[PDB]
């Protein structure tokens, strides 16, 4: 057993955050106590659910977990709420006044002042961990903290912990439910310094989820509620073989084995399905066959692409439910013979699978209806790279006019870090489109 | 708490400060005794904004009431929500001003500043969290116009990292008949334009106009105009007294609406008009609010939007409504008028709902705007202005207080560049 | 085609299948970046300071 | 109000297109850049297929296919119809052809063309045209980008009177459901002086162009033969029909190649729409059989159909997805059963 270290950066790294823990403790059996009732060895273990849950001689089961915010709202209602006694205090750390959608406000000037004490309440529970493997890092683009302070986070963490993968659970932001004109600005930023940092990020369109919400759950005005239980889901289909006893994924070096070739293409698109309504009255269950083929549909994706006009270089299917490999294989061949699948050259045509025979917990009175089987595909494509676009587009749009780099260069930042940012994004641009075609 | 200091400067300023509280203090269930008597927690969440709270559970304005005659805050402390404030937060002097500038800033004013200040300690001391600062006042007298932006410039030295907020009301010779108006106006742009990192330009023409055109009141008064001054004022900072996610704070909201350091004058707007008593029966349906709120005709500033570009906007709708109505409004009104929102800053409208309405309405919203189209405002200011400073007319009641001629071509120059420079963005 | 690597166990299955075959900056570093940036912040502000007396 | 961009000035036919559109006071134009436009009328090379679909509360249409320039390209073609069941290898209708890279089906080339010599069949290859293969291999190798060496027909179908070539071009337009739509009046694009067997220097009979052909009007207008003259000389001078001798095999042709890229480039279930035009080439032999030359993705159309034509691109493609406030196209569908 090798203990996860998750890391909670911002408002929505916070927010997803809960929604997630919420979703393991009911995966698992634990109670909001900390209490679990199956778990027989008390005080301690190293059963798999022992990577993200340490152990106390009270038999109370703690994630291993860090939130961190510059701002305390958001975290004090985790300290409030009902999973309080989940957490110990040290765990969450709050400053007084936050980033202000300001990269550089997050990065240099109150980043500076705070890094220090979270690294010390990180080196805490790397200290009660027999074999850490790393790190899951969850955070916004656009907000400052989520942006700013992450990334300055990932450099610590680099020098500390060198030998240690970190994966990264990024949002992506859409102007349906964005606070700020910046996150352009704020995403380029951050995902310049946190490039080379990061072994793989795993990132996730608002609108896509947002979309998703509103046409397969029929939400009139998706909230931060309803998108987070959604992101929950696909999170934990991602690191269930983290929790459970399996032979795919079972370390975070397999992730970047398994899907991540060229140390700089790490971003995996995520499919999901499916998605039905809780309040679906009658709803015919769907085939391994249909599920399978529902993961090479853009309107499941979370990032919202073509992989038709792209090539892909790795690709998982992670089943929960009532699977078999004969009905997996068979809907394989099937979609294959229906559907453009091109691979790089220098790669097999194939696909690694990876059953889970309980099929996917729902939370109590959410909008996600119980399912007999269900699926995430996590597949490497270039058509990803249609994000980068879209957003160096909108930074190109502002950067030309100069319009709000004045609060980041206030902040001690230099305008030249701009166009570093940006032409680091011009070859990843650049490094997708040579291996694409 | 993310406390905000306010600060209300000279007649006008005192009076639209005053009807400020009165207003806000009634949305969040504050009587004039400062007890609370709402029913709802709402109301409470982020009342520390603005009010510091004293023991018997009593909530005390963070505000402070200056002026240099002692006219208009003997009216305010014997008024209806006057034993509200904090008495030591009284700071006057007996002189006045003579709706001269010069005054205000330099000679009269000066006298009284350190007094002013030493109260402005006090409160900003005793704050966990300081955002900034809010001022109430107008441009075209003396003591607000004047000594307000001294107030301004001496509080940026003190604490320099905090946000500057002034509520500017812009004189009309529709309104006042005072010559040198554009004299104090022209120098307290001048001030606002290096000194503050956000202007509401309530503009007196727009306001007069409103009320005789729209509103149908043939005589306005003051107290006419200040209803749409408190109304623009509840609407304009919605998102910083409830929760919670869109420009929740100053500097949130600075970040969103002020891409470049200069251009940060904005233009509110309001729907529905209404004047005193005369009763909306009827509430308004999503569309009307979004297609009122961007009208010319609801604009707290008399500038044309066509005759602009939209840098940023802040649509903020509040009472019980369709968030999914709204958001298709919202998209509407800039799908349909696209070419008037710059290219250049992708998705720079931004839209809140507050749940709770304001008195007297079921549904209202505000409009904050960042046109180029503010530059008529100006420069309609820099006309009256150089037609009397060409012959150095009415000179000598600046010149008597020490002033030279020099700061009025700065003033003039700088205004007029800020002009320019709102034409550079409108043409990009 | 081809199935390879099946792994059972109690809790679920995972295996390979194949269709075709082919054919960090310093501690220090990181100071005086953060030291640079508060001393060109630190400046801007002096200057505002110099400006206003 | 619905609103476009043009993006292509270029474009004879979507410039008639915008004008159309604002001709209707229903369309606003705005600038290439503003991202909030209902139809976009793209540029030619380099489109940003990437950046549709993501504008909230707008339906966004596209005049492009993305992954269309696979049909669009010569080198493209070859291997699309070389590799895909659905046409290849025995595909009958497609002259024989093989990708050749500059200093890759070289190897196969020589093969199958040195059997056309111990054969003793008439051994013409086209690039450009000649009768020995060192002449095309050391013409590419120098030349300079990617090539095609593809079978040329000895024995075109010849006009008379003046024993000329010509080459048929039909418009055809897909729109966002993919219904394929044939327009009525396509054109043959003669040549204007007699074709000749052994002289092939001379590249004027043989490559009929409408700017190669520059004496040149002499039997026809701008040298563009319409279908109603050239139906009327099918029945008089071969006692036979357009409809069945040749547009049966054009139609079958234009479904087969569109249908075998359907998965690759439909819009069907995409955040974004898209319809095009193109325009598909074909050869008729003396045996009255139609041969694919190529498909251009971004045609012009011929000056007297214009107007027609992109009041049909407007009907059945724009306003189909954008409402409003006799039908020029033949729609091709075939559904047999085995
Ligand atoms: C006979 C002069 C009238 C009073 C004046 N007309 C003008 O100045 C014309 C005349 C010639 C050329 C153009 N000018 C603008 C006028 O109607 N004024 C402004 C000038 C007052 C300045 C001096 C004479 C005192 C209007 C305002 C005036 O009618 C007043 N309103 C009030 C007023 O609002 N009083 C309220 C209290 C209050 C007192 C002082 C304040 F500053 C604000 C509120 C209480 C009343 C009951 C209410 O709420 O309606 C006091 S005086 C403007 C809106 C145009
Ligand atoms: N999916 C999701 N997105 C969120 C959530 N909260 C914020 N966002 C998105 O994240 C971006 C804003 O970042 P935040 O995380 O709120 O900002 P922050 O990291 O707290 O930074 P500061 O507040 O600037 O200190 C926008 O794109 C929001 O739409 C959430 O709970 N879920
Ligand atoms: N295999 C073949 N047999 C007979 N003629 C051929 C041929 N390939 C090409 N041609 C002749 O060459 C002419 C143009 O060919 P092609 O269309 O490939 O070139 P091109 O693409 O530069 C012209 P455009 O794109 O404008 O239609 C045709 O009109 C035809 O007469
Ligand atoms: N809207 C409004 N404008 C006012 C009010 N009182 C004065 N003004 C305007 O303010 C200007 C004079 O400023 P004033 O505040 O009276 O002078 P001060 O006492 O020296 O600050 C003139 O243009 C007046 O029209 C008021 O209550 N409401
Ligand atoms: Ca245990
Ligand atoms: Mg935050
Ligand atoms: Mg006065």
């Amino acid at each position: 057993m090798r203990e996860c270290i998750s890391i909670h950066v911002g408002q929505a790294g916070v927010q997803i955050g809960n929604a997630c823990w919420e979703l393991y403790c009911l995966e698992h059996g634990i109670q909001p106590d900390g209490q679990m009732p199956s778990d027989k060895t008390i005080g301690g273990g190293d059963d798999s659910f022992n990577t993200f849950f340490s152990e106390t001689g009270a038999g109370k089961h703690v994630p291993r977990a860090v939130f961190v915010d510059l701002e305390p709202t958001v975290i004090d209602e985790v300290r409030t709420g009902t999973y309080r006694q989940l957490f110990h205090p040290e765990q969450l750390i709050t400053g007084k006044e936050d980033a202000a959608n300001n990269y550089a406000r997050g990065h240099y000037t109150i980043g500076k002042e705070i890094i220090d004490l979270v690294l010390d309440r990180i080196r805490k529970l790397a200290d009660q961990c027999t074999g850490l493997q790393g790190f899951l890092v969850f955070h916004s683009f656009g907000g400052g903290t989520g942006s700013g302070f992450t990334s300055l986070l990932m450099e610590r963490l680099s020098v500390d912990y060198g030998k240690k993968s970190k994966l990264e659970f990024s949002i992506y932001p859409a102007p349906q439910v964005s606070t700020a004109v910046v996150e352009p600005y704020n995403s380029i930023l951050t995902t310049h310094t946190t490039l080379e940092h990061s072994d793989c990020a795993f990132m996730v369109d608002n609108e896509a989820i947002y979309d998703i919400c509103r046409r397969n759950l029929d939400i009139e005005r998706p909230t931060y509620t309803n998108l987070n239980r959604l992101i929950s889901q696909i999170v934990s289909s991602i690191t269930a073989s983290l929790r459970f006893d399996g032979a795919l994924n079972v370390d975070l070096t397999e992730f970047q084995t398994n899907l991540v070739p060229y140390p700089r293409i790490h971003f995996p698109l995520a499919t999901y399905a499916p998605v039905i309504s809780a309040e679906k009255a009658y709803h015919e269950q769907l085939s391994v066959a249909e599920i399978t083929n529902a993961c090479f549909e853009p309107a499941n994706q979370m990032v919202k692409c073509d992989p038709r006009h792209g090539k892909y270089m790795a690709c998982c299917l992670l089943y929960r439910g009532d699977v078999v490999p004969k009905d997996v294989n068979a809907a394989i061949a099937t979609i294959k013979t229906k559907r453009s699948i091109q691979f790089v050259d220098w790669c097999p045509t194939g696909f690694k699978v990876g059953i889970n025979y309980q099929p996917p917990t729902v939370v109590p009175g959410g909008d996600l209806a119980k399912v007999q089987r269900a699926v995430c595909m996590l597949s490497n494509t270039t058509a990803i790279a249609e994000a980068w676009a879209r957003l160096d587009h909108k930074f190109d749009l502002m950067y030309a006019k100069r319009a709000f780099v004045h609060w980041y260069v206030g902040e001690g930042m230099e305008e030249g870090e701009f166009s570093e940012a940006r032409e680091d994004m011009a070859a990843l641009e650049k490094d997708y489109e040579e291996v694409g075609v | 708490m993310r406390e905000i200091v306010h600060i209300q400067a000279g007649q006008c300023g005192n009076q639209i400060g005053a009807k400020f509280w009165e207003v806000i203090s009634d949305e969040h269930g504050i009587d004039p005794t400062g007890s609370y008597h709402g029913d709802s927690d709402l109301q409470l969440e982020r009342i520390n904004v603005y009010y510091n709270e004293a023991t018997g559970n009593k909530y005390v304005p963070r505000a402070i009431l200056v002026d240099l005659e002692p006219g208009t805050m003997d009216s305010v402390r014997s008024g209806p929500f006057g034993q509200i404030f904090r008495p030591d937060n009284f700071v006057f002097g007996q002189s006045g001003a003579g709706n001269n500038w010069a005054k205000g800033h330099y000679t009269e004013g000066a006298e009284l500043v350190d007094s002013v200040l030493d109260v402005v300690r006090k409160e900003s001391e005793s704050c966990d969290c300081l955002q900034g600062f809010q001022l109430t006042h107008s441009l075209g007298g003396g003591t607000g116009s004047g000594m307000g932006t001294l107030l301004i410039s001496k509080i940026r030295e003190e604490y320099p990292d905090r946000i500057m907020n002034t509520f500017s009301v812009m004189p009309s010779p529709k309104v006042s008949d005072t010559v040198v108006e554009p004299y104090n106006a022209t120098l307290s742009v001048h001030q606002l334009v290096e000194n503050t990192d956000e202007t509401y330009c309530i503009d007196n023409e727009a306001l007069y106009d409103i009320c005789f055109r729209t509103l149908k009141l043939t005589t306005p008064t003051y107290g006419d105009l200040n209803h749409l001054v408190s109304a623009t004022m509840s609407g304009v900072t919605t998102c910083l007294r409830f929760p919670g996610q869109l420009n929740a704070d100053l500097r949130k909201l600075a970040v969103n609406m002020v891409p470049f350091p200069r251009l940060h004058f904005f233009m509110p707007g309001f729907a529905p008009l209404t004047s005193r008593g005369s009763q909306q029966y009827r509430a308004l349906t999503v569309p009307e609010l979004t297609q009122q709120m961007f009208d010319s005709k609801n604009m707290m500033a008399a500038c044309d939007p066509r005759h602009g570009r939209y840098l940023t906007v802040a649509a903020i709708f509040r009472g019980r409504m369709s968030m999914k109505e709204v958001d298709e409004q919202m998209l509407n009104v800039q799908n349909k008028n696209s070419s008037y929102f710059v290219e250049w800053i992708p998705n720079n409208v931004k839209t809140a709902v507050c749940d709770i309405p304001p008195r007297g309405l079921k549904m209202s919203a505000t409009f904050i705007g960042n046109s180029t189209a503010i530059q008529e405002l100006f420069k309609r200011i820099s006309e009256q202005f150089t037609a009397m400073f060409r012959r150095k007319a009415f000179l000598h009641w600046y010149t008597g207080e020490g002033m030279d001629e020099m700061e009025f071509t700065e003033a003039e120059s700088n205004m007029n560049d800020l002009v320019s420079e709102y034409q550079q963005y409108q043409d990009a | 085609m081809e199935v390879i690597e099946l792994n059972k166990c109690t809790s679920g299955q995972s295996f390979e299948v194949i269709l075709k075959p082919p054919s960090d900056p310093s501690l220090e570093e990181i100071q005086k970046k953060l030291e640079a940036a508060e001393e060109r912040r630190k400046y801007q502000e002096a200057e505002l300071l110099k400006h206003l007396a | 109000m619905y609103t476009f961009v043009v993006r292509d000035e270029n474009s004879s036919v979507y410039a008639e297109v915008s004008r159309l559109l604002l001709a209707t006071g229903q369309w606003k134009r705005l600038r290439k850049d503003n991202p909030r436009f209902n139809l976009m009328l793209g540029e030619r090379n380099r489109l940003p297929f990437g950046r549709l679909g993501h504008e909230p509360g707008l339906v966004q249409l596209v005049n492009y296919y993305r992954g269309a320039d696979k049909l669009c390209r010569k080198a493209s073609l070859v291997k699309l119809i070389k590799t895909s069941p659905e046409l290849s290898e025995s595909c009958t209708w497609f002259p024989e052809s093989y990708v050749i890279y500059p200093t890759d089906e070289r190897e196969v080339f020589l093969a199958a063309y040195n059997r056309r010599r111990e054969g003793r069949e008439g051994n013409v290859w086209i690039a450009l045209i000649s009768s020995e293969a060192s002449e095309l291999l050391d013409f590419i190798d120098e030349q300079g980008q990617v090539h095609v060496i593809q079978k040329y027909l000895e024995k075109p179908l010849l006009l008379e009177p003046g024993h000329r070539k010509f080459d048929i071009r039909s418009w055809v337009l897909v729109d966002h459901l993919y219904n394929i739509y044939l327009y009525r009046e396509g054109v043959l694009r003669t040549s204007s002086e007699p074709y000749n067997s052994a002289n092939f220097q001379d590249k004027t009979c043989h490559l009929t162009n409408h700017c190669i052909q520059k004496n040149y009007g002499r039997y026809e207008e701008g040298n563009e033969m319409f279908f109603e003259e050239f139906n009327q000389y099918l029945m008089d001078a071969l006692n036979t029909t357009l409809e069945n001798s040749i547009l049966l095999q054009i139609k079958h042709i234009i479904r087969s190649c569109l249908m075998c890229i359907e998965p690759a480039i439909s819009t069907k279930h995409l955040h974004y729409q898209s319809f095009q035009l193109f325009g598909f080439d074909f050869m008729v032999d003396e045996e009255l059989k139609v041969w694919l030359i190529e498909v251009n993705g971004a045609p012009a159309c011929a000056q007297k159909l214009y107007a027609e034509l992109c009041q049909g691109i407007v009907d059945v493609a724009i306003s189909s997805v954008f409402p409003l406030a006799t039908s020029i196209f033949i729609k091709l569908h075939h559904h047999h059963h085995h």
